[PDB]
């Protein structure tokens, strides 16, 4: 079920960020988306362990989501898609023009920006969360 | 009922001869014959 | 920039060498650039060379990283330079009768 | 074609012999979708 | 790896006998099986001798017709029946073997119908045949 | 019925060399192999020479074999007591399409 | 330490005489992939 829309993200690649995050405000309402034969006793414990190894897949999609959104309720917001917190944006991070980023680039660009970065901004958020509590 | 976003604009490098799924169909066909056929006489060399 | 001596008709064993074992591809080619002998997955074969009937190697060793070639009838036209190309060590061996 | 009963394994390094091939008729319909080659650099064809 | 026989037998002749030999292997295919007899006090020959990795069979010239070798692979016995009980066939029956797997090192097409006896040491107990 | 012309009886001192011969035509011994079994009277026989110089685990390295023109020669250096038995050298024949034997050798102790 | 005795070893299994028809087999990547 949950691993359905875990790859339904991926339909706004390749747009622009100020695109792609109205999109998303879409793609918000497209995220909200049987063995019954005779079985021999032969075919009982076979058709079990595909029972089981299905099943093991729609907890682990159960189990991923639930670990992203710990991660994000450390973060201040928890089930808020577009959250934006109370820290400063530092100009030491790849610094640029606010127009010369949500408008000429994509978002797989700045995987290849701030991936140098990304670490040090989530122990800012844990701080700053941390801080204001 | 298989599940296929097409993706606009997108550009994307792939490599064929250094791809990491390959040795994973190698190794579940090895897992396969060795189960499936099984011979009457291996000669596997051991070299200790 | 290797040195093997032979006499005549005597088996030689140059040798080329990973530190993997585990049986990865390899070559031999001659200064022309023909291939002597080759490895194809877990399947030896030759190439179209002159020494074509003549090469051979020592399969069980594969599989510990040591890849020689072997060769037999050793003529006066074999005295050339020899390469094997492992991955990137593109060692070269010259051999003379 | 043959039908060998000694063959090279593919799988690792090794040889495996098998059974007397079966009694029957032994039929195959396949579609070849594909070659492998090989050239050979002289110093041309 | 050992050999267990059948039963010891005694007959008139004219009949036919039946000697058992069970392997303790895992298949019949790997060992070149074969039957060897000694009349008491005598010396040694080959008899017949079955390959079950190529369904071949042999039989010496002396013995052609009389003799014949099958072999079940599903219980791992291999059978003789010796057909025209005559008076020298008072004598002890043997079942030898050998590894097969010697000629996966020969060249390419092998022989199918060729013969790979040789040098067993897998002699079973025995069996004493008597006729009168 | 004897086509290798095995001497029936060889015959030396305790702690000598013994040769056995074992001869025979150009389709059994010149183009193939020998062997030689061991056999105790009564007992079952037992290899104890293998691809014409070798031995099985459990046999002293005192039993030495050679395959010479069309005949083969086994030798016990250093004979013992215990080697009370008789032997058969037996190779394939190709023309007869068989395997053969050979009459025997009963070796004894003096 | 050059000439290593290399043991060919021979594994005897019991080998019947099996069908052989490969079916398709299709590689899926788990959640999150
Ligand atoms: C590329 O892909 C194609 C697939 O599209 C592969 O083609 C396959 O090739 C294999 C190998 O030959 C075929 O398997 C064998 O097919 C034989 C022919 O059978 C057909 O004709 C007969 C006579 O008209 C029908 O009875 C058959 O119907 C059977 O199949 C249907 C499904 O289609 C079943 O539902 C039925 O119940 C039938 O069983 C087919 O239409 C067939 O003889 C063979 O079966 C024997 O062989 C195997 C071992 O090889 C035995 O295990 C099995 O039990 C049978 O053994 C009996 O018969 C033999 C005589 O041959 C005796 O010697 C035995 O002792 C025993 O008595 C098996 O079914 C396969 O059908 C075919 N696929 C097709 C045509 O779609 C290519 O191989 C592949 N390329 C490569 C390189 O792999």
């Amino acid at each position: 079920g949950i691993g359905a829309v875990f790859l339904g993200f991926l339909g706004a690649a390749g747009s622009t960020m100020g695109a792609a995050s109205m999109t998303l405000t879409v793609q918000a309402r497209n995220l909200l988306s049987l063995l019954r034969a005779p079985e021999a006793q032969q075919h009982l414990l076979k058709l079990t362990v595909w029972g089981i190894k299905q099943l093991q897949a729609r907890v682990l999609a159960v189990e991923r989501y639930l670990r992203d959104q710990q991660l994000l309720g450390i973060w201040g917001c928890s089930g808020k898609l577009i959250c934006c917190t109370n820290v400063p944006w530092n100009s030491s991070w790849s610094n640029r023009n606010l127009s010369e980023i949500w408008d000429n680039m994509t978002w797989l660009q700045w995987d290849k920006e701030i991936s140098n970065y990304t670490q040090i901004i989530y122990g800012l958020l844990e701080e700053s969360q941390n801080q204001q509590e | 009922n298989p599940q296929e976003i097409h993706l606009e604009n997108v550009t994307e490098e792939f490599n064929m001869w250094k791809n990491n799924m390959v040795e994973q169909m190698h190794t579940d066909i090895i897992s396969l014959w060795d189960q499936s056929l099984k011979p009457c006489v291996k000669l596997t060399p051991l070299c200790v | 920039k290797k040195v093997v001596l032979g006499k005549k008709g005597d088996t030689v064993e140059l040798t080329c060498t990973a530190s993997q074992k585990k049986s990865i591809q390899f070559h031999w080619k001659n200064s022309n650039q023909i291939k002597i002998l080759g490895n194809q997955g877990s399947f030896l074969t030759k190439g179209p060379s002159k020494l074509n009937d003549r090469a051979d190697s020592r399969r069980s060793l594969w599989d510990q990283g040591n890849f020689p070639l072997i060769i037999k009838n050793l003529k006066i036209e074999d005295s050339d330079t020899y390469i094997c190309e492992v991955e990137d060590q593109k060692e070269e061996v010259q051999l003379l009768v | 074609c043959r039908i060998k009963q000694i063959i090279n394994m593919w799988q690792r390094i090794g040889q495996a012999m098998y059974a007397p091939p079966i009694q029957g008729v032994i039929r195959c319909v396949s579609n070849i979708t594909g070659l492998i080659l090989t050239r050979d650099g002289g110093s041309t064809t | 790896v050992q050999l267990v026989q059948s039963g010891a037998e005694v007959n008139k002749p004219g009949s036919s006998v039946k000697v058992s030999c069970q392997a303790s292997g895992a298949t019949l295919n790997s060992h070149a099986f074969s039957w060897v007899r000694q009349a008491p006090g005598q010396g040694l020959e080959w008899m017949a001798g079955i390959i079950p990795i190529f369904g071949s069979s042999h039989y010496a010239q002396k013995f052609r017709g009389r003799v014949t070798i099958s072999a079940d692979e599903s219980t791992r016995t291999v059978y003789l029946h010796l057909r025209g009980l005559r008076s020298d066939d008072t004598a002890v029956y043997y079942c030898a073997s050998n590894s097969i797997a010697g000629v996966a090192a020969a060249g390419d097409y092998a022989d199918y119908d060729g013969g790979y006896y040789y040098d067993m040491d897998v002699w079973g107990q025995g069996t004493t045949v008597t006729v009168s | 019925q004897s086509i290798l012309t095995q001497p029936p009886s060889v015959s030396a001192a305790p702690g000598q060399k013994v040769t056995i011969s074992c001869s025979g035509s150009s389709s059994n011994i010149g183009n193939n192999d020998v062997s030689w079994y061991q056999q105790f009277p009564g007992t079952v026989p037992k290899l104890v020479i293998y691809e014409n110089n070798e031995r099985p685990s459990g046999i002293p390295d005192r039993f030495s074999g050679s395959k010479s023109g069309t005949s083969a020669t086994l030798g016990i250096t250093g004979l013992q007591t215990g080697d009370e038995a008789d032997y058969y050298c037996g190779t394939w024949d190709s023309s007869l399409s068989a395997v053969v034997f050979g009459g025997g050798s009963k070796v004894t102790v003096l | 330490y050059r000439l290593i005795n290399c043991n060919t070893s021979a594994i005897t299994q019991a080998c019947p005489k099996v069908s052989f028809e490969p079916i398709p087999i299709h590689y899926c990547a788990p959640a999150g992939f």
